[PDB]
């Protein structure tokens, strides 16, 4: 296998830069970006990792979020002023997650748990 | 109360700043779904009729 | 034969023909009630200081 | 998600599974479930 | 631009008890011209057809 | 009930300083195009795959019914 | 076109020039839909107008 | 204010007038309410049918006939019954194909996912029992055909099998036994709708987008109220269209002979909405393999929250296989219509090994790798 | 906790295992959980006895015979429905009786109380029209005689009664629409039961005391499961002698008799369950009044948390008092059962007379007294 | 203590009572009822 997965490595990276090319021309319309399709609810660790942010980096996702579902409901776009400064791919998240997600990959080799669980409600 | 010690603001000239200190008369909303009777309209809406 | 086997025919099809006239004003009329109270949200403004 | 993600992330570990002793004594359970299907059906010649 | 005038308002509109039955006797007359002419165009579509033409056609 | 940090300026206007259904008639044509160009390739493959695929077991069953005949 | 002209030729039951304007109507109109405001009306009347001449 | 005096006014204002809900849900989230009025006018229609209906093999066909002619407003009764019933699996179906595009199964939604395919089998259990009730060729075949599957259990399948029968052969027992528990099981569906949207209330819906929502909610009551009647409207339309234009469109024929337990038709076929399983179990020639195949569609079906990956619009792999999945499902509707022949069995074949491999290598999988493209 | 991650077994916890009840209730307090153990018994002997049960006057009597006789265990299924509505409404009207005699409808518990009269009135209208099912002569000449009792109301009564009867007499359309209403009003029963132990659970219960327990409450799960397990055995015990040794003694003879619409039998009594509200109609020579006065007590019962001052112990006068009530009561009861002569009429005039003088001057006038001299 | 212990200790003065126009408009309800009973039934010109 190793004399195969030399190389398979860049056909691997041109497909994901194709998928990021599509996904970010769909994303930029709704001034989001590719952190932002990450949910608390979803999973434990982009909640941890999002309680470790600074409070402005928060208040930023948010004020995202809250355009880009505006712009769902009006079945509308942003204009074309807007959606040339659109910057999908410019990361917030990721270095703080990958720690994260490191962190609960050393923990579990030593048969201890992560420190926090899913967001429970009522 | 003062705002800054009440609201706590950011410092600058932000777009949401300039509306908080000056808040203009001339707003927009969206009208690519509805368009606006001209302001200042007045009576009973022709909606309860419908 | 055709009667016996559906003897109330022309009875279902003028109810069904008062239904569909009844049913298609009224998908009008709560279409327009529908887009009325959703008129505020559809045509509001927000400003925030996000560019990105 | 939990299931499968769980084992992409790496989460699980020979250190967080479950251990051999463990796996016995939770598998004993099969018997009992067995003594009570025979004793709710009856089905058998064992009495003699 | 089109608007409800204030007269007909305060009669007919700023009470329940006073909207409700002027909304049933205008679902009364309403459901009375949807019979009309659902039945005026049937019986038109379908002259001759009926029970009721051969029974006045016997007399 | 899940406080969420945020900084914005919102606006509404009455329902009944706005009109109500007049805009829908200028955008239906437009929407009509928007809905086919969003959906086209997933509508198109479902179309592609379920038609054909039925279109050859009709055509062999049609086949299988003639080779039975004398 | 071709299944606007055939669907209004086998309802109406007979052939005559009817067909071919509703088809051409239909057609323009799919073409002119989205463009500005001489268009939606105008590419209906070409499109008739050439089923008119070709009748 | 006054809601605050009565625990009742206080878990209906919550749970229905002030419940935060996204603002940019489109017609997609209408299933669940059309589905819940589809149950309640089911239940409204059965309950009023059964002061005629008798449940005895001299009576019962003869009742339904009595029920037609004679009662007054019995044909409306009869025919919104039987047809709502086929409104009630097209509105369940394209809900359950929403949640399987937009991935709605997710965390923490599992048990939301999990109430749904409990839901949906007592959904088929229900009609499937109804549909004896009318007592024609139909009803009497199908019962017989489908009831002798348990044959294909060794040792103890006959012994099941006569103990379901009440006999030798379905018979009168049957029939009452079959009324008992059709008149039971929609109630068990009630409190089982009951569980699942409370259920959903916990966290609340997705959206469109596929993003947290918690930032944009408004009240339910006020606005989603309007936009689930438009639906309901909607929905009312085809509902008066095929009660009085087209009432047996969507039936057999042969429901209308009655029953003969020394005749069988040309062509035994269950109702449309049993369709893609009958064509399951026919693709398979074992019997206890195609029980066997129906049993791992809903285990997969359960298994979806846990291993699933891959939701709506911007995961775009898994977006469009999603379409290849739906004409897979509406070519087994197809097929289980159709004659035993080589070509229809090697195509039912074909489609169930795609149907396996989308629920179980597709969606694990390929949503893994699109989660790397993503966000790796 | 493994009970705070799932929301079904957070409820569940806090309600049946975790939830803090006073130490001092004494058995007395075991009418409850008794009443929701003979529904659900009532449930499964009724649906299991569904599937035997034919709905059609001259199959009704057979399929009750061909049960009794045929089925297997179907004798001490159908023993056990009957005599189950007995020890239904035995153990309902003890705890109204307790809720009487404590003055446990009070503030804040009206709705408890509200909704309690509402179920009783479900379970007489249950019980009634149930009894019409086995298509005796009791069943049809008591179905005849409380039907054709809408002819009190002015101009709008025989439309009202031949609307009920499907006819013009009591018939075949009549037992087929009472086992549809008699199938489906249990489920409402439970709902409403459900309803009413969470009306309870929002401040609690009462106490043999009649203080505030707010100080020594203890967990319901470990508790009080081992009690209310030991007065279910001693209702399973009577429940079983009342089965197998005497299984129609609380019947009537003439039910195993063939309806008869031509031929009425002698004495036409319902079951005992009945007789209080029998003895008072019976009693007024005047069939409107009669309606009246039955219509009158269930109105005090409603109204009985804003006009009930008094509750046990420590308020002697009125804890006195319920015993002269409870004595009419029993009177009532036993008077139902008997002919039609001058002084069994003066003595239910009486009865009924001093049942409205406790339940309406008593319990307001006599409680303020009481109130006046304790804390006056 | 909601009910008749309200006015025994006084608490139902002339004041805390209901205004004429209240009743008025709450005693407005009773032809809403009459006029939607006879728009159900309709039993035209029946009044003797
Ligand atoms: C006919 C051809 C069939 C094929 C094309 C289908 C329609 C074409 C356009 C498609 C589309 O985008 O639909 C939405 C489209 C416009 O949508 P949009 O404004 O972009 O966005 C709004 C949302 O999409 C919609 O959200 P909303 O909730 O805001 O709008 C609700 C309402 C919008 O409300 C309306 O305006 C509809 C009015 C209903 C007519 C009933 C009249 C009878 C009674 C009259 C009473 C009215 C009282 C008002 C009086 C006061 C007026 C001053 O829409 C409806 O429910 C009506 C049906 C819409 C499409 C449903 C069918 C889709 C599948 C196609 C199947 C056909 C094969 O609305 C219409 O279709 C209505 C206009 C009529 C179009 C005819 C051609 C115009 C040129
Ligand atoms: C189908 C079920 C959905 C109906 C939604 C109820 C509603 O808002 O009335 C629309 C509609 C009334 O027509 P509309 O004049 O266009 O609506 C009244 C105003 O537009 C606006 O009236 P509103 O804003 O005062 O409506 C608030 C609504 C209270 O709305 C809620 O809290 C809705 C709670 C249930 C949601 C059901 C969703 C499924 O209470 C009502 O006035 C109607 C109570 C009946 C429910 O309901 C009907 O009576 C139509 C038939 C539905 C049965
Ligand atoms: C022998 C028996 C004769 C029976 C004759 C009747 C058979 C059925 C009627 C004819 C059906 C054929 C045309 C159907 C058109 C339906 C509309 C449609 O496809 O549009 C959806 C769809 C619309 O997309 P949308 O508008 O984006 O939703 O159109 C397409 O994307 C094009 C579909 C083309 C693929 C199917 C082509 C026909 C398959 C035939 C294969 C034959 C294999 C031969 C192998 C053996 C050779 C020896
Ligand atoms: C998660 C699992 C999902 C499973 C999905 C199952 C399929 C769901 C969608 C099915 C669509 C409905 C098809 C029903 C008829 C199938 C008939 C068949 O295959 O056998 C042919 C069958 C037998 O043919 P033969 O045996 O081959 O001769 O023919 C018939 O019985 C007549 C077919 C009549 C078709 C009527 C079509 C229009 C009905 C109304 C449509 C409503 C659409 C939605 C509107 C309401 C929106 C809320
Ligand atoms: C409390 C609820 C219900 C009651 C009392 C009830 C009762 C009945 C009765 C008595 C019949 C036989 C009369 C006839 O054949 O027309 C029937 C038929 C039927 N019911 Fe229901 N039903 C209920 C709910 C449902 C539900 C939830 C479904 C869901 C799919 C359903 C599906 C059917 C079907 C398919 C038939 C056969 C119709 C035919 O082909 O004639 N029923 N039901
Ligand atoms: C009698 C049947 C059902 C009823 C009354 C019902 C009701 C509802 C309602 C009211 C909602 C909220 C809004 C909506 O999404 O429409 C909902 C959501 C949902 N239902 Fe259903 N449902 C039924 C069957 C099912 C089935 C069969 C499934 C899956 C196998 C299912 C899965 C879901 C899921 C996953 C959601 C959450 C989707 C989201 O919020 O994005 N339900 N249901
Ligand atoms: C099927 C019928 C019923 C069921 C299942 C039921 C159930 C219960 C249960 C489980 C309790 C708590 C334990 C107990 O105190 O026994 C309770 C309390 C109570 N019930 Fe019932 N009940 C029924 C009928 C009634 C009726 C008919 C009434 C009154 C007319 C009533 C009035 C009350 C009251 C006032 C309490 C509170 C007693 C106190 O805390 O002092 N219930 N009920
Ligand atoms: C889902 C619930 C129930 C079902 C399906 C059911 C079913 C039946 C059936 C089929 C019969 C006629 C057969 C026979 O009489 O032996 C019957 C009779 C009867 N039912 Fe039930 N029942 C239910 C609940 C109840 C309840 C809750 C009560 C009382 C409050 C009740 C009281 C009676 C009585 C008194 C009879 C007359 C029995 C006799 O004298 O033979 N039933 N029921
Ligand atoms: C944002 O998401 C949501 C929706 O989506 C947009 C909804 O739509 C709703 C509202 C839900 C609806 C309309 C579905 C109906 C609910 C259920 C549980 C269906 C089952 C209930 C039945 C059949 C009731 C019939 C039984 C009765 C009345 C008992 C018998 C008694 C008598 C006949 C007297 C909610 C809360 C919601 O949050
Ligand atoms: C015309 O006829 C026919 C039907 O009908 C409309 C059919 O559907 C089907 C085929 C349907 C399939 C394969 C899907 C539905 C399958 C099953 C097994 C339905 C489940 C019902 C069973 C097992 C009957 C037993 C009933 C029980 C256990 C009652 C429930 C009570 C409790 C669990 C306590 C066929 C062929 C048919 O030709
Ligand atoms: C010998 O004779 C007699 C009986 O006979 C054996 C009796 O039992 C009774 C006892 C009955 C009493 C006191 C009245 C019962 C109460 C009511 C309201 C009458 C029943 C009403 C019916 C049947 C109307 C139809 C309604 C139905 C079936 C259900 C309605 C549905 C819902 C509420 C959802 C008496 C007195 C009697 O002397
Ligand atoms: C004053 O203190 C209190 C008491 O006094 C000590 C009580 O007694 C109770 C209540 C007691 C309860 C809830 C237990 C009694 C049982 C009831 C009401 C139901 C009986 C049910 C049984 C035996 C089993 C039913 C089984 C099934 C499978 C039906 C469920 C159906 C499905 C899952 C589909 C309460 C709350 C209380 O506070």
């Amino acid at each position: 296998t190793s004399l195969l997965k030399q190389v398979a490595l860049p056909v691997f990276n041109s497909l994901a830069t194709t998928y990021r090319s599509v996904v970010g021309a769909k994303l930029a319309k709704y001034g989001l970006r590719f952190d932002d399709l990450q949910d608390p609810l979803k999973d434990e660790d982009v909640a941890e990792a999002l309680r470790r942010l600074p409070p402005d980096v928060v208040v930023a996702r948010n004020c995202r979020l809250r355009r880009a579902l505006d712009l769902s409901c009006k079945h509308e776009a942003l204009p074309k002023d807007l959606l040339e400064k659109q910057t999908p791919e410019l990361s917030y998240l990721q270095d703080v997650l990958n720690e994260v997600r490191a962190e609960r990959r050393e923990r579990a080799q030593l048969g201890a748990p992560a420190p926090y669980t899913r967001i429970y409600y009522d | 109360s003062d705002a800054v010690e009440v609201f706590k603001p950011e410092t600058g000239l932000t777009p949401t700043n300039r509306l908080s200190m000056a808040p203009t008369p001339y707003i927009k909303y969206d009208e690519h779904n509805h368009k606006r009777f001209p302001p200042g309209t007045e009576g009973r809406p022709f909606a309860y009729f419908v | 034969l055709a009667w016996a086997s559906y003897p109330y025919q022309d009875e279902m099809r003028v109810m069904g023909i008062k239904a569909c006239l009844m049913i298609s004003i009224l998908i009008g009329f709560a279409a327009y009630s529908k887009r009325l109270r959703w008129a505020p949200i559809k045509s509001q403004r927000i400003v925030m200081d996000v560019v990105n | 998600p939990i299931g499968v993600w769980s084992v992409f992330q790496g989460y699980v570990t020979p250190a967080r599974l479950p251990s051999i002793q463990t796996l016995t004594r939770v598998g004993a359970w099969g018997g009992v479930v067995v003594v009570g299907g025979l004793y709710m059906v009856q089905p058998w010649d064992w009495l003699a | 631009v089109m608007r409800l005038s204030e007269a007909l308002y305060q009669t007919f509109f700023k009470r329940s008890t006073v909207y409700i039955p002027m909304l049933l006797v205008g679902a009364y007359f309403s459901n009375e011209a949807i019979d009309y002419a659902v039945d005026k165009m049937w019986t038109t579509r379908n002259k001759g057809k009926l029970f009721s033409d051969i029974i006045a056609e016997r007399t | 009930r899940q406080n969420i940090p945020l900084r914005e300026i919102l606006y509404q206007l009455s329902p009944y300083q706005q009109d109500v259904i007049r805009q829908t008639f200028t955008n239906a044509p437009k929407t009509f195009l928007r809905f086919f160009k969003e959906k086209g390739v997933g509508l198109a493959t479902f179309g592609v795959l379920f038609f054909g695929i039925k279109g050859y077991t009709e055509h062999e069953m049609h086949q299988e019914r003639l080779a039975e005949r004398y | 076109f071709s299944f606007t002209d055939a669907t209004v030729e086998n309802m109406r039951g007979k052939h005559d020039m009817t067909s071919g304007m509703v088809a051409g109507a239909v057609t323009g109109f799919l073409f002119g839909m989205g463009r500005p405001m001489p268009q939606p009306v105008a590419w209906p009347l070409a499109f008739a107008g050439a089923a008119v001449a070709a009748d | 204010r006054m809601h605050n005096k009565i625990q009742l006014l206080s878990v209906l204002n919550t749970h229905l007038v002030a419940y935060p809900t996204p603002m940019n849900l489109n017609y997609s989230w209408n299933g669940g309410s059309l589905a819940g009025m589809m149950l309640a006018s089911q239940m409204l229609t059965g309950i009023l049918l059964a002061m005629h209906y008798v449940g005895h093999v001299d009576y019962a066909f003869a009742s339904v006939q009595h029920l037609m002619t004679d009662v007054p407003s019995g044909m409306i009764l009869r025919y919104a019954h039987a047809n709502g019933a086929s409104l009630f699996f097209i509105v369940v179906y394209l809900h359950v194909l929403r949640g399987m595009y937009y991935g709605s199964g997710a965390q923490p939604r599992e048990i939301v996912w999990i109430s749904g395919v409990v839901i949906l089998l007592v959904m088929i259990i229900t009609a499937f029992i109804g549909y004896v009730l009318p007592w024609g060729q139909m009803s009497f075949w199908g019962a017989t055909v489908i009831t002798s599957l348990a044959t294909a259990i060794p040792v103890v399948g006959k012994h099941i099998m006569y103990w379901l029968w009440g006999g030798f052969s379905v018979d009168n027992p049957t029939l009452n036994r079959f009324y008992s528990f059709h008149y039971t099981l929609p109630f068990i569906l009630a409190g089982l709708s009951v569980f699942h949207i409370a259920a959903l209330h916990q966290y609340g819906s997705t959206n469109p987008l596929g993003v947290n929502s918690q930032s944009s909610l408004i009240s339910f009551g006020s606005y989603f109220g309007a936009k689930d009647l438009v639906g309901a409207l909607f929905l009312a339309l085809v509902f008066s269209i095929l009660v009085f234009f087209y009432p047996d469109l969507l039936g057999h024929p042969d429901n209308l002979i009655p029953a003969n337990p020394y005749s069988t038709p040309q062509h035994i076929v269950p109702e449309w909405y049993f369709l893609w399983v009958y064509a399951i179990l026919r693709s398979i020639p074992n019997k206890a393999m195609g029980v066997l195949a129906i049993g791992l569609v809903f285990a997969s079906l359960f298994a979806m929250p846990f291993i699933g990956l891959g939701g709506g619009k911007f995961r775009i792999i898994t977006e469009w296989l999603y379409w290849t999945f739906l004409a897979d499902v509406l070519l087994l509707t197809w097929l289980g219509g159709n004659e035993i022949t080589p070509i229809t069995s090697f195509v039912g074949q074909c489609c169930t090994a795609y149907l396996f491999f989308y629920l179980l290598v597709c969606q694990p999988l390929v949503g893994y790798l699109e989660t790397q493209f993503a966000h790796g």
